[PDB]
């Protein structure tokens, strides 16, 4: 029993030892109770304006569709605190633990981008914040452990199994399985098992929202299509959800091709992969052909997931919302684009969607459209690995 | 189920308690694995749990990752591993035979398929770690059509919704997490499958605790396989103490 | 003739060279026409609100303040796109330059900051942007050179003279001299001859009028003092100028403190240099006995400047802004602080006015008293300057 | 002043127009540069216009800043250019000496107390390269109460308002640069000092251009730089090739 659905169609659920579902099903109660207490959303309201500078701005950018029919705005998400819409969630569930007695946080991090979340807003609200990482990413992640650990953060190099990401969930998994009643486990997308797919929508839903405010108030109706790029599906999800019942706007998410899909080397479950259950949830996912998950692959390391959260999955199999993916090398050309024509370094994650909108522009350069791109987060980040590329290829 | 059930009755008349090892299939290859399963068996385990590779095991501990990890350097694949099992089924007609699963693995080609192919093969139970009652009901649904038992585990933390959920829908045995005389009493109130205990059991000691405490039996993991981890060289050092451990373990269940 | 006043009382004026003088009256003329144009003071407002994210958050620092009787504010400049103050500046000043019909933009750059700054509103605005940096520059300034290519400046590598900024400097000069009818000469702070340090000033008055309203807002009084660090002195007089003639509110310009006065390697030349004349200006500067322009230090390259704006010079001598200084160690101390108690990563030239005001809380702890720090800017890029000196010291 | 107005009419008795070279005091040497302008005079410079080596030199190009920073490795200093001054007139009793400098070496001490030891020296002129008319009131006053003449740059963009200016306040000679017979005419309409053509003169026929539009003289900086410059490692041929040049650069000037 749970107080709301746990499925998008097929997709979903909660898929984990019987242990944890007490901590699952608190979680969902917490977060329902939350969601009508006006103090928390006043103190949710609070920490997103006064601290992480909400609302982003919603910036158009003339240069980069000169000629075309066109019309782009740039969902300015790379300008809340800590460079990344993941800001927004991170705080939110920062409350929920909180209004739940817990002091602790616990997450894990591949990248280390979450990591950087997780920590901050944990510094921010006195929590006690510990970051499961692969020993393999540590080493390979300096600039984010150090960020991390400035912030207070004790990060724990794991070693067990293959000593990556996955070894880093389990032992965060475990952990929480045991301290639950002290510790919130803070998920970093709108994937794994319920209720996070809708907790983490709901605390960036607020990117949508504003898009929508600010789209009308500017151009006096809804875009023709809202695009975003698509990981585990937090930002994508954060900027669809006040559109989905605005059935004129199209709903683009954009799964990264990696090296192109045909190669094998991508992170585009939804569309190439295939349904499984991992990560406590029902969803497509990268699969060998015997069942185990497959290494997903993208020069985005943020879009490096071999799966993606139930609602996407349900959003296009009903047809509401529609995926593509976008290349190394589209993302890199987007990239290069934005920073000489608009003066904005966006990262490489948010490459992808930005790429697409180009995309879509330039092969029908007449045709008249209103198009919005979630850009999820700045790429000074990704200066180094852009630059070696480039230099790399002379 | 059939044999769970005849197994049970056995040791009860016996005033007996279960001793069931579990190993990885394929660690540390398969035919070390296959000899490492039938010195377990010689040495007196009353039934075995046997893990499949997966490549993401959320709920493994340390050891229990490692072991996978050996098994896939062997390149264990699923298909070996029913291969494996009809082999030992072939070797011992009686002894319950249940599988530690992953969702995925299970779901892959088909919940019915692979609750058919563990039919065809001769495993008597499947405890899928990764399924809570609450998303079971396909997977138990398969399961008792083909005669194999939907093993559930009851944790600390479980309510009495649980108890009486677990009873209903679980056949063979219970899994007891260790981390109970409560958790036990209340079981067997509502006629639960036979309860096994399971986490931490690495002694002697523990396993006529769990006995006494009222459990049928206990399972052991960690501490066999770490018997494997320490022996990797010595093939034949590490069945000699594979057997020590065993018997010890099954002595401490007998009346 | 000129029609401002190019002095603030002894200090300021413009000493240039007579050829130069033109240049600077033409951008007199076009900047007190702009100040009284409301077509030009609706562009930039658009663009500092929906491209560069104003207003930027007021921040109440709790965590950091507990235990005293101060209140402490952040006026988060870290979070304008780019991650510091400087942007507001070149935005307005890249429109004048529009407004005198110029298509292109001369900078010189040290640390690469002001590059970055420079290039990045010179690739919205459609103008062609080079930049001079001295060859010494451009080696030790790989990722701010790459940025300032990625959003398509010419970097200038000066080898002539000492191959440095002085150089550079030289050589922009230079090419303005005989290039400003369609060149514009982008100042990147409050310094230099008449009228940049008026222009700059203008540009950045919106940090503190914001704040003001702000504060207001919040605190239904004004600060007791306000604090900001002061290399040449944009950041600090853009947050001081709406408070000049609320003499109840303090004024306190940072210089950095560097190793220590009395080591001579600092750059508080305001209150530990002598009057002189250079870069166009009278002021106070670090000068050897016989008038060479001597070297500054700071560990913060952006305050590592061996002069000072002449307002601020000028505000100091009449008492109405005091100005102090702060070390290396005391800058490093409150970066740590703010990262793990507020979960925000400061300018290293930030931090130094949140040490002064992390000084004033601490000496007197049970003093009330309702501060507000200008964060110039994020520290993301001063991570590994961060990292290596505590690796350094174990 | 009196040395200026004193050669001018020299040279108008002879139809003849200065030629004034341009070097940096110290570079490479002290001892070298001594020899150097003894070397410039005595192959017919009319007037000597010397650098004093500042560490910010915002308007010297690029062969002068080398001048600079070899005068700073040899360590010169403005006392030590003053030194040099001293005996500079010591040897040479009538030759115009004027001084390039930047305006914060001029006002370290006083501006009054700098114009007293160019006084003191024998210096005749002094160019603040970095101080425009406008802001000119204190330099020029305290030239003109120790017998200086302060030099004004008239350059290409100049309107009527800074030549009426440049002619009234300058003394000595008005720096023209060349990047005029315009300019020339009205320098001399508004009875300018005597105007002498610099930036970029470096061969002969810029000298009887310069004389032929009008121009008093021309002064020439860094073709004799890049003199020094090329023979740094031959004293000899340096000085040798300063003669030459210098030699030729006046003759274009002779009527
Ligand atoms: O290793 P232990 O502490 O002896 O516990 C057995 C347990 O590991 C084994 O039964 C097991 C392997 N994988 C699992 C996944 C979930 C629940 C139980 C298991
Ligand atoms: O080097 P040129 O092109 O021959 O021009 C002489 C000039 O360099 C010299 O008189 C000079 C040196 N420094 C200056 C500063 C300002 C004006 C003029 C100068
Ligand atoms: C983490 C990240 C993403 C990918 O995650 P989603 O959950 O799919 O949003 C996208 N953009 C940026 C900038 C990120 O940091
Ligand atoms: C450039 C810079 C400064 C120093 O310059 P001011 O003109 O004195 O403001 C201060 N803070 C940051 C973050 C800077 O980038």
């Amino acid at each position: 029993t749970t107080l709301l659905n746990p499925y998008f169609g097929e997709f979903g659920g909660m898929y984990v030892p019987q242990i944890l579902m007490p901590a699952l099903n608190q979680l969902e109660e917490a977060f329902v109770s939350a969601q009508k207490d006006p103090e928390f959303q006043a103190q949710f309201a609070d920490l997103l304006k006064n601290y992480a500078g909400r609302p982003t701005a919603l910036t158009k950018c003339q240069n980069i569709t000169a000629g075309t029919r066109t019309t782009l705005y740039l969902k300015r998400e790379d300008l809340l605190h800590g460079g990344a819409h993941k800001t927004n969630q991170v705080l939110g569930q920062a409350l929920l633990a909180k209004r739940m007695g817990k002091s602790e946080i616990i997450a894990e991090t591949g990248a280390g981008q979450h990591g950087v979340a997780s920590a901050l807003a944990s510094a921010l609200l006195g929590l006690k914040c510990r970051i499961y990482m692969g020993a393999k990413d540590v080493e390979r992640q300096s600039p984010n452990v150090f960020r991390m650990r400035l912030m207070g953060a004790e990060v724990i190099p794991v070693h067990s199994g293959s000593a990556t990401l996955k070894d880093a969930c389990n032992e965060a998994l475990r952990d929480w399985s045991g301290s639950y009643e002290t510790a919130h486990y803070m998920l970093g997308t709108a994937a794994g098992p319920h209720p996070y797919p809708t907790i983490v929508r709901e605390f960036q839903r607020m990117i949508g929202e504003e898009t929508k405010a600010q789209i009308l108030d500017k151009e006096g109706r809804l875009p023709d299509a809202v695009i975003a790029c698509v990981g585990g599906g937090s930002n994508a999800i954060g900027m669809f959800a006040d559109f989905i019942n605005d059935t004129s706007v199209g709903l683009i998410g954009v799964e990264p091709g990696g090296h192109g899909i045909e190669t094998g080397e991508h992170g585009a479950p939804l569309k190439h992969g295939r349904v499984g259950i991992y990560f406590g949830m029902k969803a497509p996912m990268m699969q060998t052909a015997d069942g185990q998950i497959e290494e997903s692959y993208s020069i985005s390391a943020g879009l490096d997931f071999p799966s993606v959260g139930p609602q996407h999955a349900y959003l296009n199999s009903i047809g509401r919302a529609d995926y593509v993916s976008i290349t190394d090398d589209e993302a890199l050309e987007a990239f290069k684009t934005l920073c000489r024509h608009e003066g904005i370094i966006p990262a490489l994650e948010s490459s992808h969607a930005l790429a697409h909108a180009l995309k879509m522009m330039r092969e029908q350069p007449e045709k008249e459209q209103l198009l919005v791109v979630n850009l999820s987060g700045r790429g000074d980040k990704d200066i180094f690995t852009v630059h070696d590329i480039l230099k790399a290829r002379g | 189920m059939e044999r769970y059930e005849n197994l049970f009755a056995q040791l009860n008349d016996r005033r007996e308690g279960a001793f069931v090892p579990f190993v990885t299939l394929g660690d540390p290859g398969i035919e070390q694995s296959l000899k490492i399963i039938d010195t377990l068996i010689d040495a007196g385990a009353d039934a075995l749990e046997l893990g499949v590779p997966f490549s993401d095991p959320l709920a493994d501990g340390p050891t229990i990752q490692n072991a996978n990890l050996r098994a896939f350097a062997a390149g264990v694949t699923p298909a070996q591993c029913f291969e494996m099992l009809a082999l030992i089924r072939e070797k011992h007609p009686t002894i319950p035979i249940g599988l530690l699963m992953y969702a995925n693995l299970v779901f892959n080609n088909g919940i019915d398929a692979f609750y058919a192919r563990c039919e065809q093969v001769g495993v008597d139970s499947v405890l899928v770690a990764d399924v809570p009652v609450e998303e079971s009901a396909p997977f138990r649904q398969a399961a008792l059509r083909h005669n194999i038992a939907p093993i559930f585990i009851c944790p600390p933390n479980a309510d009495d919704d649980l108890l009486r959920q677990v009873a209903s829908y679980g056949r063979g045995y219970t899994y007891l997490l260790s981390r109970l005389h409560h958790l036990i009493e209340k079981l067997k109130e509502y006629h639960a499958a036979p309860a096994l205990q399971g986490f931490g059991i690495s002694s002697p000691e523990q396993v006529s605790a769990a006995v006494r405490a009222g459990a049928a039996g206990a399972i052991s993991g960690s501490a066999i396989v770490k018997i494997i981890e320490k022996n990797l060289a010595s093939p034949k050092q590490m069945l000699a103490e594979l057997r020590s451990f065993v018997s010890a373990m099954k002595a401490a269940s007998r009346a």
